[PDB]
């Protein structure tokens, strides 16, 4: 249960980024809201889980120099 | 003059008990 | 209870990251709110309990240097 | 009775930082809210309470060196 | 009579730190608010009162050194 | 009046420390509040008043150093 | 009138310190509030009033040294 | 009008210090408020208007030194 | 037409210092709020207007030195 | 049209400095409000518009020195 976690996190990130992350909803006697999370830490979390799971290669090992 | 009290009181409470050399040494000789 | 503590903390962190940590709920005269903890603090908590528990190696000890 | 209150406190910390620290509770004409506290203070309180109570070993005298 | 005040203060510390200090109670038409002190000054008061009362030893005199 | 005034001030300090410094009080239609002071100012007021009054001291000379 | 002004200042400071300065009063149709002065400002004012009035010595001059 | 202006200003200053710098006056249907001023600025204004006024000695010229 | 401006500004400063610079006015349906100024800028305006107007000698320049 | 708005701005500055720049006005559901400015920007605007228009000299060009 990791790939669907990654997909849900990416979808939520996109929704928050554009316009879609609903903060609060009000109906007649129904006030329900969810605390928002910063995009920076959301990106850190999604990157961490992506590199933790069996996903492909994204990071590289430093960089050597040669004349 | 200088031995009276000192500059602005200063040594106003320092007064050695003028005494003999023996009277200064013997009490705490050992 | 450490295992279900692990599971609950992981699920709570995931839902808070995505969309699902409710601050308050209101029902026409029945509203209750909950204190919100920092994302960093939640990360520290989950890491601390995970390393305390019997889960396998997550971090090793320093790193040597060889020529 | 240190153990009882220590266990209650740690369970409260877990519940609060997961999802369930009731800040305020409302009825029709009944409002009751409790004071809120940070997490670092209660964490260090738990640490000091555990160390002052006769629990298992948790801290060790510095760390020496040798060639 | 320092012991009873110390007991009250430590109980207040416990309940405030966990969940059980009400900042204010609002019965319908009958409401009252109490000033919320911090945990820092509260434990300062705890320390000063427990050291001024004739309870057990809590702290000693510096620390020597020897080869 | 100094002695009972000091006793009342100490009692008020204890009440504020625990739970009893009433910030505001309201009944149907009638509402008042009392401006709340800090803790350090109150305790230093207590200290200076206890010093200036004639009861037993708690302050001594600076120090003395002898080999 | 300096002496009674000083007495009023002393009583006001005592009330402020303990519990007894009203920030506002309300009578469901009539309500009035007052600005809250700083405790340090009140102390400075009462101290300068004490010095200026015909009160006896409170503060001496700078302390000289003697050997 | 310097004398009565000074007297009114000083009385207002004393009232503000003690208990009665009314910030707002509210009767049902009619609510007004006056602006709130600092204390140090009021004190220095009092001092400068005094020294402008032909009142008694209040200041001196630097200070002299002699062995 | 500057002397009457000076008089009006001085009166405004006096009443603002004492008690009488109204911020809001409410009559059960009609409300007027006036912008809040400060004291520093007000006395700067007083000084600039008094020096520009036909006000008499109030300010002198540098200083001489002699033995 | 320069002197007209010069005088208008000067009068507005005098009003704001004195007491009655209307921040907002409301009467039975007819509420409007006007944005506020700062005295510094208003004065510099006055100065620059005065320079732009044909008002007499107010500022000059440095000042030479001579023994």
């Amino acid at each position: 249960t990791r790939q669907e976690e990654l997909a849900a996190a990416r979808a939520a990130l996109h929704d928050l980024m554009t316009g879609k992350r609903v903060a609060t909803v009000q109906k007649d006697g129904r006030r329900v809201e969810f605390t928002a999370t910063s995009v920076s830490d959301l990106k850190k979390y999604i990157a961490e889980l992506e590199v933790q799971t069996g996903m492909t290669q994204r990071r590289r090992g430093p960089a050597g120099f040669y004349v | 003059h200088g031995g009276g009290s000192g500059f602005g009181g200063q040594l106003r409470s320092w007064n050695p008990p003028s005494e003999s050399v023996d009277a200064a040494l013997l009490p705490n000789f050992t």
